[PDB]
């Protein structure tokens, strides 16, 4: 019988800083034991000063991003060149994906950009379209190795002030980029040690104001 | 399938068919709607060119389209009971999808819907009738009463005639019918009723229908003595 | 007979033209663009006294942020008020958001030459839209049955059209207030009227970006008709 | 998933947990199950998220144009059955959906409309749905009166999301509480029940069985 | 293209009549004439053959009566094979009613339903009407006996006595004068073939250019027969009633 | 006379009238210029109000990052053309990651538009276009006519008055051809030829609308104070 | 499950001299639960008599069906249909359900009002006609039925006593069936005459 | 749902519906009216799968309402049992079947005389006395098969109606939360508040 | 959906500096059964693209007949259709691509694995591959089936990653490509020692080799080899 279906691997994280946002992920490409590829780019640019990320089968993927790029240059034919803002754009989304409701794209989506008053945004979709804007959000193979680790770390989940023994909790201070870069980093380096499926290369794209800028970094190959 | 755009404006900006079909309307036998205080009355012309019929099972004009709305028209009979028919069922679907009967106003813009629709299908010619919808919404004790006309635009009347002699009819209710203070009684609405058809029927016998039309889907058709005692009533203040 | 797609010998299409005929019998429509707001008003022409005119529904609420006044043969615009409605809820499901009030215009005038032998003919009805969004701000257009679109500070259509546009031409100024585009429209609806302008034959509405698209009581209206002439008398 | 909605004296009290689960994984602690259908509409969110998110969004733009169309607040029964009709076009196809749709109206009064994708339209005083259902059940049913304060009715509710937060696995994360009056709902904000639960203990006198 | 040569048969005139129902009726009053009768007893129809031959096979013909079920018959006038078009289409919307509620079909309900098939081709499809207008006869348990008439407009009306065809004028003038509410079948029987003897063209009325039936509760208790008249029963109750 | 009632009909000298006053139409339309060099193609449209408080009707419409038109006649069959247009550009990067040549995108035009000349029940398209791009062969410019006929042409106008532009076009053949990496100077040669098609009315902030697109420039409409530098 | 037995019932024809007879069980079940005593399985159509066993509805609905036919047939042939003539639309009508067809077993009986001739068929659930000359059974006893006929059966009977001899065909194997019973009706059809009668039977 | 039970004694026909409503471990609801007034003098209850048995009475009440208006009428039991029979039997070879069971009680007119019939979702139609669907009848057949008169009082009717629903209560697992009755006679239909 | 009957197994393929080498050999196979020795998997559009096929073997030559339609199709009012609007590998890959996701949608699929080696108009190497799940993926190796877990650990000791390109020739990128063909001789069971090797250089253009065969096999070890354990004889 024919399976419609695959699973390409690959792991993608989301993170909302007070006026940033990234997007990040890592670039190998796999079927079953085999490595397709150790630079396949996972995490786009769709204009307007958002990135996507679809992951989990790479073939749905691709068709996501696709028709939401299509989907941002038909907005600006028909809207007088109109900036589609986030959240436009994530109930656009959702509503792609719910369209084939009954023959799911089989991907983990997650975009990330600004708001329309310019504080970062990463907003989170299951396969049928469900949706939900967040601060925090890991998608993918590695997911449930990353999650609990920004739990911690980004908003200091079962962290309390010293002296005090559990009764002040741990202010939730605001992280910047470094400090973002540095977990993303991390995140990746730890999912790489214990999960087959990443490695080989891990790409960040950071948004601001300013516009989209890209970093790639080494993970490990084996 | 037939597709023939029949209904098209002309150089002065008219569309014939719709203008024709009101012609149809005023060849029709006459109608009235007058709204009391606390009822609604809806009269009727017969022309007594037709006897030897059997009035029992002959279509009467006044249609029940639900328990607490009626309907009348002026113009082509067999046009108006696909009307008729349209909006019983469209009484009854609204029933199960919003829980609640039609509101008078509701049935009024479906009708009036169906018809402009006709104006501007191709394959099609207008409907040529003109309709009264009269009634109570549910839980209300205001009177409504609406007009339909074959281009489609409805409104509504405090009191209203249509189809041949409308003209001097509507004259007689222009003078007679005061908003201010409208018929009080079920009595007094009937009475100014048959007035306005006694203008144009002739000879006040079996040509005059009365449905009286009162809230909570009290809906009654008055019989040939009933209307006869109003007749009578009316020429003896007259003869003075 | 001929075809109903046919162009004359000038090169225009003859239905069309035709239409805009019916929309010159109509009766008046008049709208003015401010920065506080943009006013709509219309003559409800009540052929009858036993007419009751609050039932002549020729103002109408197309979202919140879009209002929409019609002149022509007025049972046409039912079928382009539901796709404009439709078409309005429709992309605030698609995008979480209100509708731009020109892609609305244009969503409405695409409809205007789908007729051939579809529709067996062209909508006999003119369209003032107005609205606000957060781009372009206040904003008034005139939607015809050629499908054509065109942005105005100020329009008037319908029968009394040529003469209240010429009074629109020297009126409008770019700092007027609400309040005096409100008179304004009392003021050139009651000039191009057959019947003497009140509450009952005449009707406002308007649209602000704090409280959306409202139609006036006659209650209100009487008092700025109250208001226009006293304005009038005193000069 | 606990969601509930009940009628009392001041109107329509709405509580709903938080939690999303893809199997034993937990997904999201911060999902809105209560879903904001307009000014005077809630609907609650039980099942498939997308489901529930998507058709109850769309039961607003119904529910919008029918108030366009006929210059009246639709009423809870007629935005239900929009619903219940819809699903039902769906019956078997897989939908998944347990859902309260809550208002209050003139002609209705506070009404409680509970649907479900195998097209069951129940009208009635209390519901809980989802898999901690039964758990709220018990401290509604001992607890519930007609005339509760408003103030007593919300933390009724919050106490009784919190009991199954405790004991059901796929519920928790937090509490969101809205009541509904005739001008329209009112938010009562988001409680975690990780600093809820130890509150409640404390002040309540409950939960003897767990140790602080 | 094909516009040019459409005929435009559901369009009004400036007087806003339907041309093509008007002509229809002017084709159906050359038709020969059928009369119905309603009695409390019961229901005659009476209808004249058209200028027939010696060589006309009369017992195995019809062109004037038929048989919608065991309660309801038709007399036509106009196109006869434009009638049978439709008398099939009321057989069966009889036979749809009884399968089902398990219930006769009541006679409106029949009438009704083929006066909408004919309004319908008054208003779209572009086709040309029926040219035909149909006297029913028939009984139910909710108004009894019952006679309508439908005409190719669509419209439909219920009558004590009514004629269709030629001369309906005189023949309608006639029926007025001698016509009593009281009235039982053997009075309408002669009622129905004194006015048709009076209002032919032809020279004399014969056994042989007429067609005859009844709708009595004459049967065997309480139950409706129909009784489509034989040749040589035609031409005993014209002797009967003193015509022959 | 008898055979202009449609479009299926040729007149006995083997005429189609109806395609005719279609192009009629395009006549009655505001003039637009077009004009390329071998870096750069511009667009210059003269806007047309209804009064002095309505807008100045759009003439320029972007199809693709490489491609675009300026229209005159009836703007809604602009409209649908430029939509047909736009999907055959996004057809093509879609399906083949490849950008439509502007020659191919101008036999699409002409086919779409013979489709609605040979049928009965249609009619012509009432608009005539000027598309400009810029895609492997370097630029282009195009002239659309309803009856079907497309033309690569160095420059060219369309509308009323049009032939003063096209006379300036072809005097100034030698000189605007070779102005190559200088996009203003393309422009004021666009919008000097413009100007011989001007009488009464001349090149307001609001009345003109310029278009552009080259080597390393994507398709973009300058329109308001972004055209007051070139008045 | 299968549906030709959920309901359960029996019908059996035979032919005499100058005399046909059909006979049918009472009973309506839901599997085990007896739900009706009258449900008749027998239905005619002028003179000609059909029996149809099986799935309770499609019974209903058949008989409904071939009242609908043959009265169109007699309003427009202006005769009441023979039973061989029957025989043909049955199998016509159940055969154009042949990828759905009706779960039915249905049984033709009548006198030829023309030839006088006797006559019986039979028919499976998708038309195939059994025309015999002796006997027509049908229904969850068949067997039994096969059995009773087989050894009871002689031709050539008088009408009263084939009436004996079909009535103790239908009982006895009636009464080794769980789903027939509850009553049993007789019909002995000669060429002008019908005569129906009601049998007593042991209500278990 | 679970509990349908009819009764048609001298003058009149008594249905009883239970009014528990359960969503697998839960009981939602123990009000529910499982029933509908078609006409003025005919009463249909239902049961079966979830959200088909509303959806079907409601467009069967919607169809009847019709009829009654278009004619200015009121169909027969036998008549109305017919339609409903009709569409069952249309449902059964459908994509998806209404799971639907009903009993039709109905005071005829004409007749002066009240009927019941009780008809499945595959459209088997049967007049009867007394009738249930599901299991209701395994239990209270015996009953009405030993205490059942045709000439009873309604009074009567209620009375071995309640020795019925009193056995359901002793031997049946599930917990119907009793049961709504409504009789339905000359008068037409009203709603018995104390049972 | 249905299943593959005649087959066909790995393609394989690489970068070099100038341009790209890929590689099939000649085999259909019908089950065990090793039924064509005469097959071209194999297939150039143009003189920039070769497009290698695995898996169907009348799936791959309804394949051949769409890339033979649609150099007729490009060729079409198209003057260029020789020089600026000739067809690139990125086009032809991208065609494939659509169709392979479409067909796969429908539950229909081409039961295939293709890899596009070429070299676009800018000298910039194209190598990419598309299966029958429409699944894409690109790296300097490339290669299908068994030519997946033995070929791409053998060119990848070559070209590990996009730095090593530049730094390998086409001496070496083909001494590679031919010993991987040798191993997977060795080793899978559906291989044929016919094969075809195609390389597509920006400066010497398309160079189809054809009736290439293994060579240099190492088998004298196994006459030492005797039993499976115990046995010295
Ligand atoms: B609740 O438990 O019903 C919950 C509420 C949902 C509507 C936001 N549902 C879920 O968590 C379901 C799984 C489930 C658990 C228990 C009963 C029924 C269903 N989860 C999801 O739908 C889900 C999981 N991961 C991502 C997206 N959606
Ligand atoms: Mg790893
Ligand atoms: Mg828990
Ligand atoms: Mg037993």
């Amino acid at each position: 019988q024919f399976n419609p279906y695959g699973d390409n691997g690959g792991t993608i994280l989301g993170i909302a800083g007070e006026d940033f946002a990234v997007l990040a992920g890592d670039t190998r490409n796999i079927t079953d034991y085999s490595i397709n590829s150790r630079y396949e780019p996972k995490v786009f640019d769709c204009g307007d000063n958002i990135v996507m990320s679809a992951n989990g089968f790479a073939a749905d993927g691709d068709a996501l991003v696709k028709r939401f790029k299509n989907s941002v240059k038909w907005y600006h034919f028909d809207h007088n060149d109109k900036k589609l803002s986030i959240n436009s754009a994530a109930r656009n989304i959702q509503h792609l994906l719910y369209g084939k409701r009954f023959f799911p794209y089989y991907v983990h989506t997650i975009i990330a950009g600004l708001d329309e008053d310019g504080k970062g945004a990463v907003y989170s979709f299951d396969p049928v379209g469900s949706y939900e804007r967040e601060q925090c959000r890991a998608g993918g193979a590695a997911a449930s190795l990353i999650m609990p680790f920004l739990d911690n770390q980004v908003n200091f989940k079962n962290q309390y002030e010293p002296g005090t023994n559990g009764k002040v909790k741990k202010p939730l201070k605001y992280l910047s980029v470094e400090e973002v870069i540095k977990l993303v980093r991390d995140s990746f380096t730890s999912a790489t040690e214990r999960h087959i499926q990443v490695g080989d290369g891990l790409e960040i794209l950071i948004v601001t104001k300013d516009g989209v800028r890209k970093e790639f970094y080494e993970l490990k190959r084996d | 399938g037939y597709d023939r755009a029949l209904s098209i404006f002309s150089p002065d900006g008219h569309i014939f068919q719709v203008e024709y079909a009101l012609e149809a309307v005023k060849r029709g036998t006459c109608a009235v709607g007058v709204k009391g205080k606390n009822c609604v009355v809806l009269g009727c012309e017969r022309r007594s060119t037709l006897k030897l019929q059997d009035t029992r099972i002959t279509p009467s004009k006044v249609s029940k389209i639900d328990s607490h709305v009626v309907l009348s028209f002026s113009g082509l009979n067999a046009d108006s009971r696909i009307l008729i028919e349209k909006a019983r069922v469209e009484a009854q679907s609204h029933r199960l999808t919003l829980e609640d009967p039609v509101t008078v106003e509701y049935l009024t813009r479906y009708v009036a819907g169906v018809q402009q629709r006709y104006t501007q299908s191709g394959g099609v010619r207008p409907f040529g009738v003109s309709t009264l919808i009269a009634g109570f919404d549910p839980r209300d004790d205001e009177p409504k009463l609406y007009q339909t006309e074959p281009s489609g635009i409805y409104s509504s009347w405090s009191a209203q005639t249509i189809g041949r002699n409308s003209k001097t009819v509507r004259e007689f209710l222009e003078k007679n019918y005061d908003r201010k203070e409208p018929p009080a009684t079920v009595e007094e609405c009937v009475k100014l009723t048959v007035r306005s058809l006694l203008e144009v029927v002739q000879t006040g016998a079996k040509n005059i229908e009365i449905t009286v039309v009162k809230p909570d889907s009290d809906i009654v058709a008055l019989s040939s003595e009933e209307i006869n005692q109003y007749v009578t009533q009316i020429e003896q203040e007259k003869q003075e | 007979d001929r075809g109903v797609s046919t162009f004359s010998p000038e090169g225009r299409l003859f239905q069309v033209e035709y239409s805009l005929e019916a929309i010159k019998l109509g009766s008046t429509a008049i709208g003015i663009a401010t920065k506080e707001g943009v006013v709509l008003g219309v003559e409800k022409r009540a052929t009858s006294p036993l007419l009751e005119s609050d039932s002549i529904e020729k103002i109408v609420e197309i979202d919140r942020h879009i209002g929409c006044a019609m002149s022509g043969l007025t049972a046409d615009a039912r079928s382009m008020i539901e796709h404009a409605r439709t078409a309005a809820v429709t992309h605030n499901l698609y995008y979480d958001e209100d509708i731009n009030v020109e892609s609305l215009t244009q969503s409405v005038c695409d409809l205007a030459l789908r007729f051939g032998e579809l529709m067996s003919r062209p909508f006999g009805v003119a369209l003032l839209i107005a609205g606000h969004d957060a781009d372009d701000g206040y904003q008034l257009f005139h939607a015809e049955p050629s499908g054509t679109f065109y942005r105005y500070n100020a329009k008037a259509i319908g029968s009394g059209s040529e003469g209240a546009q010429a009074e629109l031409l020297n009126e409008w100024h770019s700092s007027l207030t609400l309040k005096e585009a409100e008179l304004l429209v009392l003021k050139i609806l009651k000039q191009v009227m057959e019947e003497k302008l009140d509450e009952n034959n005449a009707q406002l509405s308007c649209i602000t970006k704090q409280d959306g698209f409202k139609i006036y009581d006659n209650e209100k209206t009487a008092e700025l008709i109250k208001e226009l002439k006293e304005k009038e008398a005193a000069e | 998933t606990t969601t509930l909605a009940f009628r009392f004296q001041g109107g329509i009290i709405v509580a709903v947990d938080s939690r999303a689960t893809a199997g034993n994984w937990v997904a999201s602690q911060t999902v809105k199950k209560v879903i904001e259908i307009n000014p005077f509409l809630l609907g609650t969110m039980a099942g498939g998220t997308a489901d529930c998110q998507f058709w109850e969004t769309w039961l607003g733009s119904q529910c919008r144009l029918h108030e366009l169309r006929e210059k009246e607040r639709i009423s809870v029964a007629a935005a239900s059955k929009i619903l219940s009709n819809l699903v039902y076009q769906y019956k078997g196809a897989g939908l998944s959906m347990g859902t309260m749709i809550c208002g209050y109206t003139r002609k209705e009064g506070p009404t409680i409309y509970y649907v479900d994708s195998d097209g069951t339209r129940l009208k009635g005083d209390i519901f809980c749905v989802g898999s901690g259902q039964t758990f709220a059940y018990g401290v509604l049913d001992s607890n519930y009166k007609w005339d509760l304060s408003v103030e007593d009715a919300l933390y009724l509710g919050k106490r009784s999301i919190l009991a199954a937060a405790h004991r059901d696995a796929y519920s928790g994360g937090s509490v969101n509480l809205y009541h509904v009056t005739e001008d329209g709902w009112i938010y009562h904000g988001n409680h975690d029940v990780g600093e809820l639960f130890w509150k409640v203990k404390e002040e309540e006198g409950s939960f003897n069985n767990v140790i602080g | 293209g094909s516009r040019r040569y459409d005929s435009r048969t559901t369009i009004f005139s400036p007087e806003g009549r339907l041309y093509q129902v008007e002509y229809a009726l002017e084709s159906i009053s050359h038709a020969g004439t059928a009369i119905g009768i309603m009695a409390s007893d019961g229901i005659v129809l009476a209808a004249e053959r058209k200028v027939t031959s010696t060589l006309l096979e009369q017992d195995t013909s019809t062109e004037k009566l038929y048989k919608l079920n065991d309660k309801i018959a038709v007399a036509v006038a106009g196109l006869t094979a434009d009638a049978e078009i439709l008398i099939n289409t009321a057989r069966i919307h009889a036979q749809n009613y009884l399968k089902t509620y398990n219930e006769d079909i009541p006679v409106e309900i029949l009438v009704r339903r083929l006066s909408d098939i004919k309004q319908g081709y008054t208003q779209h499809g572009g086709l040309r009407p029926f040219g035909v207008s149909f006297i029913y006869a028939g009984y139910d348990d909710r108004y009894g006996y019952q006679l309508y008439t439908s005409n190719p407009s669509g419209n439909y009306t219920g009558w004590k006595a009514i004629s269709v065809g030629a001369n309906t004028s005189a023949a309608q003038t006639l029926l007025q004068m001698d016509y009593k509410d009281d009235m039982k079948v053997d009075d309408a029987i002669e009622l129905a073939l004194k006015t048709l003897s009076k209002t032919t063209d032809s020279s004399a009325l014969t056994y042989d250019r007429l067609e005859f039936a009844t709708i009595r509760k004459g049967a065997n208790d309480g139950e409706v027969y129909q009784k489509i008249f034989k040749p040589q029963e035609i031409k005993d109750i014209l002797v009967k009633t003193g015509i022959t | 006379n008898n055979y202009d009632g449609d479009t299926v009909t040729f007149s006995p000298t083997g005429r189609l009238f109806q395609v005719e006053y279609a192009l009629e139409a395009i006549k009655q339309g505001s003039v637009t210029v077009g004009l390329r060099s071998n870096t750069h193609a511009v667009l210059v449209a003269l806007k047309r109000n209804a009064d002095e408080l309505s807008s100045y009707q759009k003439k320029i419409i972007k199809c693709d990052e490489h491609m675009g038109l300026s229209l005159a006649g009836l703007a809604p069959d602009a409209r649908v053309l430029s939509n047909y247009l736009r999907q055959q550009c996004n057809y093509s990067s879609l399906v083949f990651n490849r950008k439509l040549a502007v020659e191919r995108a101008g036999h699409l035009l002409c086919d779409k538009a013979q489709k609605n000349t040979q049928s009965y029940g249609g009619r012509p398209y009432g608009v005539g276009l000027l598309i400009i791009g810029y895609d492997k062969s370097g630029a282009h410019l195009l002239e659309f006519q309803p009856s079907g006929n497309v033309t690569e042409l160095y420059g060219t106008a369309i509308g009323a008055r049009s032939q003063g532009a096209k006379t300036y076009l072809e005097r100034t053949l030698d000189t605007f051809i070779k102005i190559d990496g200088n996009p203003d100077e393309l422009i004021k040669a666009g919008v000097e030829a413009i100007s011989q098609s001007l009488r009464d009315e001349s090149l307001t902030v609001d009345n003109l609308s310029i278009a552009i697109v080259g080597k390393d420039t994507p398709f973009t409409i300058y329109d308001g104070e972004a055209v007051a530098k070139y008045i | 499950s299968d549906p030709s037995s959920i309901n359960g019932g029996i019908v059996v024809a035979m032919t005499g001299k100058d005399c046909v007879a059909i006979a049918c069980d009472l009973r309506l079940g839901s599997q085990s639960l007896g739900v009706s005593n009258k449900f008749e399985k027998i239905f005619h159509y002028g003179h000609v008599f059909l029996g149809i066993t099986g799935l309770a509805t499609d019974v209903t609905t058949l008989n409904e069906m071939f009242r609908y036919k043959t009265n169109l047939y007699k309003l427009k042939e202006e005769r009441a249909i023979e039973p061989e003539t029957f025989t043909q639309l049955v199998s016509s009508s159940l055969y154009e359900r042949r990828f759905g067809p009706y779960f039915v077993g249905p049984v033709v009986a009548g006198i030829n009002s023309k030839s006088g001739k006797p006559f019986i068929a039979g028919f499976d659930l998708i038309g195939c006609i059994d025309e015999a000359k002796d006997f027509i059974v049908s229904g969850t006893a068949s067997d039994q039925l096969f059995g009773m006929c087989e050894s009871l059966y002689e031709p050539n009977l008088e009408p009263e006593d084939l009436f004996e001899t079909i009535s103790q065909a239908l009982l006895n194997a009636a009464d080794r069936d769980a789903l027939s019973g509850w009553g049993a009706v007789v019909y002995i059809i000669k060429k002008d005459e019908v005569v129906k009668r009601y049998l007593k039977m042991r209500q278990d | 749902m679970d509990i349908i039970l009819g009764i048609r004694v001298q003058d009149s026909v008594i249905l009883a519906s239970s009014k528990a409503v359960t969503r697998g471990i839960s009981v939602l609801k123990d009000s529910d009216d499982k029933t509908r007034q078609l006409s003025p003098h005919t009463l249909m209850s239902f049961a079966g799968e979830a959200g088909d048995t509303v959806q079907f009475a409601e467009y069967i009440q919607a169809n009847i309402q019709l009829y009654s208006i278009r004619e200015d009428y009121e169909l027969s039991p036998q008549a109305v049992s017919s339609f409903v029979r009709q569409e069952l039997a249309k449902s059964i070879r459908s994509r998806r079947p209404y799971q639907v069971n009903v009993l039709i009680g109905g005071y005829d007119k004409k007749k002066n005389k009240p009927e019941l019939y009780q008809i499945d979702y595959l459209g088997t139609k049967v007049e009867l006395p007394y009738g249930a669907h599901g299991y209701s009848g395994f239990y209270t057949f015996s009953l009405l098969d030993h205490h059942y008169r045709p000439d009873m009082t309604t009074e009567e009717g209620l009375d071995l109606l309640k020795l019925c629903v009193q056995e359901l209560e002793k031997r049946m697992p599930m917990d119907f939360k009793g049961v709504i009755v409504k009789i339905v006679d000359k008068d037409g239909i009203r709603q018995v508040d104390d049972f | 959906t249905q299943q593959p009957i005649v087959t066909g197994t790995s393609v394989i393929s690489m970068k070099y500096d100038n341009g790209v080498i890929i590689a099939a050999d000649n085999l259909g196979s019908y089950g065990s059964l090793l039924r064509f020795n005469g097959v071209e998997r194999l297939i150039p559009v143009g003189d920039n693209t070769v497009v290698g096929i695995s898996g169907d073997i009348s799936d791959m030559q309804h394949i051949e007949r769409l890339l033979k339609d649609l150099v007729t199709e490009n060729a079409y009012d198209n003057p260029l259709a020789d020089a600026e609007e000739a067809l690139e590998p990125s086009y032809i890959f991208e065609y494939l691509a659509t169709v392979m996701y479409q067909r796969r949608s429908k539950m229909n699929p081409l039961w295939n694995a293709i890899i596009v080696a070429g070299v676009q108009s800018n000298g910039d190497q194209f190598l990419r591959y598309v299966n029958l799940l429409g699944v894409t993926y690109s790296s300097p190796t490339l290669a299908t089936g068994f030519g997946a877990h033995m070929a791409n650990p053998l060119l990848r000791k070559v070209v590990d990653r996009e730095s090593d390109i530049p730094k390998t020739t086409v001496q070496v990128a083909e001494e590679a490509i031919v010993n991987a063909m040798r191993v997977l001789y060795y080793r899978d069971a559906r291989s044929s020692r016919n094969f075809s090797l195609a390389i597509i250089d920006k400066n010497t253009g398309l160079t189809f080799k054809k009736n290439l065969q293994v060579e240099n096999m190492k088998w004298d070890f196994a006459k030492d080899i005797k039993g499976y354990g115990t046995q010295k004889i």
